[PDB]
């Protein structure tokens, strides 16, 4: 049960970061669509 | 030589262009009215032979 | 008012058609002279 509860407390910690991550997501849709409409050359190492 | 040419050659991407729309409608079937309402003009010109209009297509995502 | 002269054409639609041809000619040449010249815009899309 220690392994299962470790899994669960880890995912509970992830629960909090879920929303901060999501707002990171839409702020980067903001930034990325901005950058495309700023027409900046995306480097080859850019991950889409 | 080149170099300038080859570095210029690496254009990042492209947006769609060069499409085409045909139609048939019988004489005075409002085809011109429908087409002209598509781009917003109330009416174009009801003439003879092949005619020609626009679709000014705007995308906000690509701006 | 009379709209049948196109069928009343003595030579058939050829005189009409060739007229259209001139259009399709001219515009094509135009964009051709545009195209290569427009190529210069690529210079900005690459950064120093």
């Amino acid at each position: 049960t220690s392994d299962a509860v470790t899994f669960i407390t880890y995912v509970q910690s992830l629960k909090r970061k879920i929303k901060q991550f999501e707002k990171q997501v839409e702020l980067y849709r903001n930034g990325q669509r901005l950058l495309e409409k700023q027409r900046f050359q995306f480097p080859p190492s850019w991950l889409y | 030589s080149s170099i300038l040419s080859e570095v210029s050659t690496r254009a990042r991407s492209k947006l769609p262009s060069g499409k085409n729309i045909l139609v048939f409608g019988e004489d005075g079937s409002g085809k011109t009215t429908l087409m002209t309402k598509l781009q917003g003009a109330e009416h174009g010109k009801k003439g003879r032979g092949l005619e020609y209009l626009y679709l000014s297509v705007h995308d906000e995502d690509r701006d | 008012f009379y709209r049948n002269a196109l069928t009343r054409m003595p030579d058939g639609p050829v005189a009409l058609e060739e007229s259209y041809s001139a259009v399709m000619g001219i515009v094509s040449e135009v964009e051709q002279y545009v195209k290569v010249w427009l190529q210069y815009q690529c210079l900005w899309d690459m950064q120093a």
